């Protein structure tokens, strides 16, 4: 099958900025320029149709996002263990989500950790109970 | 599923005719997106339950208890335990449906991340018991942790301090037996295989439905267009669109029902993980048969496996009571 | 107080109820908007079909419109049934939480909030409930050397309830969830067999509280 696939726009809150990234699902970055025909408004669409900041993910090809070797908590789920955020000059970056912070318990066969204080923690849990009874 | 491409194959006339039916394609796309988001959320709740990524000590001396069959094996390319690797191998073409606008999408969390989460949970429970499941992780020897768990089920801790060797030997023997049973039994993972087969069969039926004439002269849009004039091609394409839309609606309804069932199953699995792996549950027959002691989580393709370790009386003697 | 802020500062705190309402509104809007589709007919207005066309073909036009509208209604009703089943499951979960978390203390882990659950408070909201879970969480932890048992006169002593800890030289017995060291005595410890089988036993002296009274 020639190619085909979906096109998605990754954009943060409009209050933050307006720049966006374009993801073409399950397609190599080589065919992206011809996959959209480049017959659009001269800036913007052509800018997001190609450029230096092009990343090849298992979920597809991403354009308009800067690949960073760092790992942060997932903000915008891209897929295949990869996410995107707006962290920086602020721009759009793509990274691999980190499954929390590393830890190592000092386990020993003759040592036990006992609490010396305490805290009263109050948390909220919201649950729907019903809906509108439309007729 | 691409509703437009699926119903109409690169046919401008077919797309124009379908445009008069409303916005069913948008409804189906929204339903599929919601199903995918629900699957991702279910996976997150089931697995993403611990923040810190705990790691086992370099030296594994737990008073004789052996956890090799459940701890990750760095020797293999994938950092997964022997049981996890066996589960992955024992479960087994979907990409062969990428011909009629049927995308498969990527899972949000890779198998590596799920394995890492399982290993972190195992390390936390082994090195900290249930303390890490309620707040700051507190270290404790495994012997004392098992003594606590025995006390939880109404048995004095002296029994463990007197038969630690026997208990460790029994635990290792049971781990070996369960590993052997999983290896030698191909029906142990029936649920996941059945779910995969159901999904594959549904997709196969959906794609095969495109070959039905639905009362039209032919099942190929191009053939109808070439062999008939617009006045009759209109009605033929309309009938084909109606049939394909009905098939798509049926498939989407079935997918929604299956997604609801899987969401219920995932909620149950998350509850079991919270109440058994992270602590001792007094509920009868919830975290396995017998007096529940503890549980070990493992990851399988689109599923979880709980190894419930429980205390069971073995030999009884008659006595006179007052 | 923080809870109030947690609702005022965060706009998406009530995401579930708002999402449910938005989904219902979108479904209703799509259902009402579906009436504007021709469904293959010349027009989507019954009056237009009746006036323009004679009964002969007006019959088939009305049949097509009826089929389309009926299909839309069936799809909407199926979606509503699925959503109602989901909401019934959610309501059952909420009722179970209210019965267990609010009307009593639940030992289930992570069921009524995070940590050692203490008490739940219910609150209402448009088509939803909010449970405020107050729980006990350890804050500061200190690590001490520990032993599984203690031998005094050739007999292994195990704590009645708690754990043996050592602040270096001395030894004490303290409760598991709080550091309250106490002098080891026969009242808070019990004997079970000799002290040549337990692995890791540590020698120490168990203070008998009877001796001071006997001496005096
Ligand atoms: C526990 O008991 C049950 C119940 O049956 C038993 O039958 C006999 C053995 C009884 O023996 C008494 O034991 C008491 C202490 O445990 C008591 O202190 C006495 O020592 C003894 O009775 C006294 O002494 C004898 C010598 C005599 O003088 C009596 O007059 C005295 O009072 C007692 O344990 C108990 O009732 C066992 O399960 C089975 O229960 C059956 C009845 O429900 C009993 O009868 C039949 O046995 C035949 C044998 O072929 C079976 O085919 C049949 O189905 C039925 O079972 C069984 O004998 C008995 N045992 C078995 C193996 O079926 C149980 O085995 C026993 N032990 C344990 C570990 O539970
Ligand atoms: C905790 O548990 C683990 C796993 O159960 C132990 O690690 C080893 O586990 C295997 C299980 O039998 C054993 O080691 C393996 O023995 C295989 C043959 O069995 C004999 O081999 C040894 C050495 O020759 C004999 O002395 C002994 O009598 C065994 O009966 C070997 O073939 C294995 O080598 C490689 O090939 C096999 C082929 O099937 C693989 O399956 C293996 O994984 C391996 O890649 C292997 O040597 C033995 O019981 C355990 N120890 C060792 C050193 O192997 C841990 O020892 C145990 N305790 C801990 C971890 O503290
Ligand atoms: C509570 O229940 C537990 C078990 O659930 C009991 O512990 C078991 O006791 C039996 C009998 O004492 C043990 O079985 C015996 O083990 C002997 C030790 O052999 C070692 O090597 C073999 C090699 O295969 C291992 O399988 C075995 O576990 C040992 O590591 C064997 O030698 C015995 O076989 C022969 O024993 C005598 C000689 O001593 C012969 O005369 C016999 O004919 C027989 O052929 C026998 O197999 C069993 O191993 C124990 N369990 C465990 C986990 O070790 C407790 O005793 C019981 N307690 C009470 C109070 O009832
Ligand atoms: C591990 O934990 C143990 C137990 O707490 C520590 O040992 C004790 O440490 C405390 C504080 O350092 C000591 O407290 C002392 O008390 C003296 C009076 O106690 C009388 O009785 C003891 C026997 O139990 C006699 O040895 C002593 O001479 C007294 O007759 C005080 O005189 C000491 O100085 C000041 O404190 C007291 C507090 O009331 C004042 O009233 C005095 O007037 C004086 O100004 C001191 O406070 C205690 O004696 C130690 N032993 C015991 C058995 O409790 C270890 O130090 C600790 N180790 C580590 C590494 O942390
Ligand atoms: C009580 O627990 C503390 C920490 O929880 C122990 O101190 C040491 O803290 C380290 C903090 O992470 C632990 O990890 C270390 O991290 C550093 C990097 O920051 C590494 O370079 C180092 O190799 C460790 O991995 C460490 O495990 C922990 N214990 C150590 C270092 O021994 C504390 O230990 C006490 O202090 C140290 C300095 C030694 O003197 C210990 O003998 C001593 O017990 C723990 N104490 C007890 C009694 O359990
Ligand atoms: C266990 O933790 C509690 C708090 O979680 C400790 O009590 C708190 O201790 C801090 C530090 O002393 C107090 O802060 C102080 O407040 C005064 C004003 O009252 C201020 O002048 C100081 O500069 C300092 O900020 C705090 O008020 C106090 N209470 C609370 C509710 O936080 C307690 O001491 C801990 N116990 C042990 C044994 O460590
Ligand atoms: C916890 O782990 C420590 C090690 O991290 C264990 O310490 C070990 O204890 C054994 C038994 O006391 C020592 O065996 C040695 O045997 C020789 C010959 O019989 C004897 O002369 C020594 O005095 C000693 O007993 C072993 O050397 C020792 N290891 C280390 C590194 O010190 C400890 O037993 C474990 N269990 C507990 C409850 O602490
Ligand atoms: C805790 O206390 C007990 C008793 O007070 C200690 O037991 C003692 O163990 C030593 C050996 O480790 C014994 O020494 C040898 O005993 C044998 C058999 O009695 C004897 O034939 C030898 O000539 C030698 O004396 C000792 O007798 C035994 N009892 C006493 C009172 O010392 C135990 O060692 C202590 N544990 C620790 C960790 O210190
Ligand atoms: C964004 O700014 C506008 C106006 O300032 C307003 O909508 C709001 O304050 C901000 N947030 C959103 C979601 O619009
Ligand atoms: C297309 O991308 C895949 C990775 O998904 C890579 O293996 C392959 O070599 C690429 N092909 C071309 C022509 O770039
Ligand atoms: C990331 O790491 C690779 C090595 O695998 C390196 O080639 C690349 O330059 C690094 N990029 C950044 C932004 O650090």
């Amino acid at each position: 099958p020639c190619s085909f696939g979906g096109v998605s726009v990754i954009t943060p809150g409009t209050n933050t900025s307006n720049q966006v990234a374009v993801l073409y699902q399950d397609v190599n970055c080589t065919e992206v320029p011809v996959a959209i025909h480049a017959d659009q408004l001269t800036p913007t669409w052509r800018v997001y149709s190609t450029g230096s900041n092009v990343f090849q993910t298992r979920a597809g090809c991403l354009i308009g996002a800067e690949h960073v070797n760092n790992s942060y908590e997932c903000d915008i789920p891209i897929g295949a263990g990869i996410c995107a955020s707006y962290q920086t000059s602020q721009s759009i970056i793509a990274y691999t989500m980190s499954l929390g912070a590393e830890n190592s318990v000092a386990y020993s066969n003759n040592s036990i950790a006992i609490p010396t204080n305490f805290t009263i923690s109050v948390t909220t849990e919201i649950l729907p109970v019903s809906m509108t009874k439309t007729s | 599923v691409d509703c437009t491409m699926y119903i109409c194959g690169d046919s401008t006339e077919c797309s124009n005719l379908l445009l008069q039916y409303g916005s069913f394609c948008t409804q189906l796309n929204r339903a599929l997106t919601g199903i995918a988001v629900e699957q991702d959320k279910n996976t997150q709740e089931v697995f993403a339950q611990v923040k810190q990524i705990y790691k086992t000590p370099p030296i594994k001396d737990f008073g004789g208890f052996n956890f090799s069959q459940i701890l990750p094996d760095p020797s293999k390319p994938s950092k997964r335990s022997f049981i996890e690797d066996l589960l992955f191998n024992k479960v087994t073409l979907i990409c062969a449906q990428k011909f009629n606008g049927l995308t498969v999408l990527p899972p949000l969390l890779t198998d590596e991340m799920i394995a890492q989460y399982t290993s972190a949970l195992l390390a936390g429970t082994i090195t900290s018991g249930w303390t890490f499941g309620a707040g700051a992780a507190l270290q404790i020897p495994f012997a004392m942790q098992m003594a606590y768990r025995f006390n939880g089920i109404g048995v004095t801790q002296n029994v463990l301090y007197e038969n630690q060797k026997l208990i460790a030997n029994q635990f290792n023997s049971a781990i070996g037996k369960i590993q052997d049973s999983l290896s030698s039994t191909a029906s142990a993972l029936g649920k996941l295989q059945d779910v995969v087969n159901q999904n594959a069969q549904a997709l196969n039926t959906l794609v095969k439905q495109l070959s039905s004439n639905f009362g039209a002269i032919s099942s190929v849009l191009n053939d109808i267009l070439s062999r008939l004039d617009p006045p009759e091609a209109e009605v033929q394409i309309d009938r084909l669109i109606t049939g394909r839309l009905q098939s798509l609606q049926t498939y989407v309804t079935q997918q929604l029902i299956r997604a609801a069932e899987i969401r219920a199953s995932a909620n149950l699995a998350a509850t079991k993980m919270s109440e058994c792996v992270l602590g001792q549950s007094k509920r009868v027959d919830f975290c396995g048969k017998g007096y529940h002691l503890m549980s070990f989580p493992q990851s399988a393709p689109h599923g979880v496996v709980f190894l419930h370790v429980t205390y069971v009386p073995a030999q009884e003697k008659n006595f006179t009571t007052a | 107080g923080k809870i109030q802020d947690s609702l005022s500062s965060t706009a998406s705190a009530l995401g579930k109820l708002q999402d449910v309402v938005n989904q219902n509104a979108q479904a209703l809007n799509t259902l009402v908007k579906q009436l504007s589709s021709n469904f293959g007919a010349i027009s989507s207005v019954l009056n237009d079909i009746l006036s323009r066309l004679d009964p002969p073909e007006a019959e088939v036009q009305i049949d097509r419109l009826i089929t389309g509208r009926l299909q839309s209604l069936q799809t909407y009703v199926t979606q509503q049934l699925i959503r109602a089943a989901e909401i019934r499951a959610s309501a059952n979960l909420a009722a179970t939480k209210m019965s267990e978390c609010v009307l009593g203390q639940s030992k289930r882990v992570d069921f009524c909030g995070k940590g050692y659950h203490l008490m739940s408070f219910p609150q209402s909201a448009p088509h939803g409930v909010v449970f405020l879970h107050v729980t006990y969480v350890p804050a500061q932890e200190k690590n001490f050397t520990t032993a599984p048992a203690i031998c005094h006169d050739g007999k292994a002593h195990f704590p009645r309830e708690g754990v043996f800890v050592s602040n270096g030289t001395h030894w004490f017995v303290t409760q598991r969830n709080f550091y309250e060291p106490q002098i080891i005595t026969t009242d808070n410890t019990f004997v079970s067999g000799n002290c040549d089988v337990v692995i890791g036993i540590v020698n120490n002296t168990v203070y008998d509280p009877l001796q001071p009274e006997l001496d005096s």
